[PDB]
Parts: C-alpha cells; sequence; structure tokens
C-alpha cells in the first residue's frame, strides 16, 4: 500500500472507473438533493417560520421541500423550537423510526444550546443532547432566508456525501 | 448511548447562571405617595 495517499477531501477523478463512480454517485446525490422530505416536527415559534416557508413568498416546493409529516417517509427531521424536558423521549423516538440516509438540522436558537431558556428547569439544552445534528440554523426567529440558507448548506453536504466513491474506500 | 434512551443525570452547567440582582438598594426609591381612600370610608378625627 502507498505510504502516500491524497485524502478524499483533495481527491480527483482519474481512473475511468472513477469517471463512472463520480458520474454516478452525482446522479444519486442530485437525486438526493432535489427530492427532500423533511418532517413537520415544529411546535413553537420557530414552527410559524417554518410555515412561512410554505408561505407563497419563499416556496419550498420549488425546491422540492415537502413536509410528508409521516417520519417514515421522511428523509431529514427539522427540530424547531425549544425543545423540553416532557417531550424529549418522543423526540428521540420519532428520531429512531427514519430511515438511513437521514439527517437533522437545528432550525432555532432554543434547539442549539438552550437558547433563551438556556437556564430553565425543564427543558433540555440544545437538541445536542438528543441527536445528533449536522447544521444549525441559527436566528431566534431564524428566517426564512436563513433556514433556507440552512437546508442549502445541507444541500452542499449532501454533494459532498460520496456514497459511491465510497465502494472504492478512497 | 449505552441504554439507547434518555437518562436523568444531576445538573452539570457549562457556564454558571449569573443574576445581576445584587446591586439593589435596600429602600425600596418610590415614596409613600399620596391616598386616593374616600371621605366617607376613612376616619374621622375627634373633635
Ligand atoms: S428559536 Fe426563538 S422563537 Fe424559537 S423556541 Fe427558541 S426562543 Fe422560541
Amino acid at each position: 500500500m502507498p505510504t502516500d495517499f491524497p485524502l478524499p477531501s483533495q481527491q480527483k477523478p482519474n481512473s475511468a472507473v472513477d469517471y463512472t463512480l463520480t458520474t454516478l454517485d452525482a446522479v444519486a446525490n442530485w437525486a438526493r438533493q432535489g427530492s427532500f422530505w423533511p418532517v413537520t416536527f415544529g411546535l413553537a415559534c420557530c414552527a410559524v417560520e417554518m410555515m412561512h416557508v410554505s408561505a407563497p413568498r419563499y416556496d419550498q416546493d420549488r425546491l422540492g421541500i415537502i413536509f410528508r409529516a409521516s417520519p417514515r417517509q421522511s428523509d431529514i427531521m427539522i427540530v424547531a423550537g425549544t425543545l423540553t424536558n416532557k417531550m424529549a423521549p418522543v423526540l428521540r423516538q420519532v428520531y429512531d423510526q427514519m430511515p438511513e440516509p437521514r439527517w437533522v438540522i437545528s432550525m432555532g436558537s432554543c434547539a442549539n444550546g438552550g437558547g433563551y431558556y438556556h437556564f430553565s428547569y425543564s427543558v433540555v439544552r440544545g437538541c445536542d443532547r438528543i441527536v445528533p445534528v449536522d447544521v444549525y440554523v441559527p436566528g431566534c426567529p431564524p428566517t426564512s432566508e436563513a433556514l433556507m440558507y440552512g437546508v442549502f448548506q445541507l444541500q452542499r453536504k449532501m454533494r459532498n456525501t460520496k456514497i459511491t466513491r465510497m465502494w472504492y474506500r478512497k | 448511548e449505552e441504554k439507547r434512551r434518555v437518562v436523568y443525570e444531576p445538573l452539570e452547567l457549562t457556564q454558571a447562571f449569573r443574576n445581576f440582582s445584587a446591586g439593589s438598594t435596600a429602600w425600596e426609591p418610590v415614596g409613600p405617595g399620596r391616598d386616593d381612600r374616600p371621605d366617607s370610608f376613612k376616619l374621622p378625627t375627634p373633635k
């Protein structure tokens, strides 16, 4: 085995096999990027803004986002609003019955590190302590522009998923 | 992770809570204030 090998963040296609694998990866990531099914988790002041994305100013259907509010059909989950002590096992359970190519995004400032209720008694100090969240959407009314930007950030991460290229174990 | 469930462990903060009511004047700086008691229903003075 070579003592030097390029990092998977730094590698380029050089074999014709790699061109085939990269284009196939692009098709898989591309269908994953376009079709995009979150689940309606939203519960509080951070849920009306989720509906504001469904509003006819900042449409999500033109992005392909649609709320199949059924976690078995969901790709990802948008933790939105505050997160209490009393709810949190239900949050874990809703995370459990999701299919494997999943993500979860922390819309809202209460949803990461407690936010405005960081010192309350019956509150989870951000949804880090329950589910592994990959993108945070900051903003206490986390802006529709910002929420969509969080989705585009996540979609850039989706473009760098490399599900096919890792069969060659790069 | 290992119990595959959430557990209830006693409190640990990243940042200790800081109130700031330690800076406070003892006497309430509002004055005594006038009354609005009706002249019927306060006590008549003697004589
Ligand atoms: S992000 Fe803001 S509006 Fe939403 S739960 Fe936190 S404090 Fe409430």
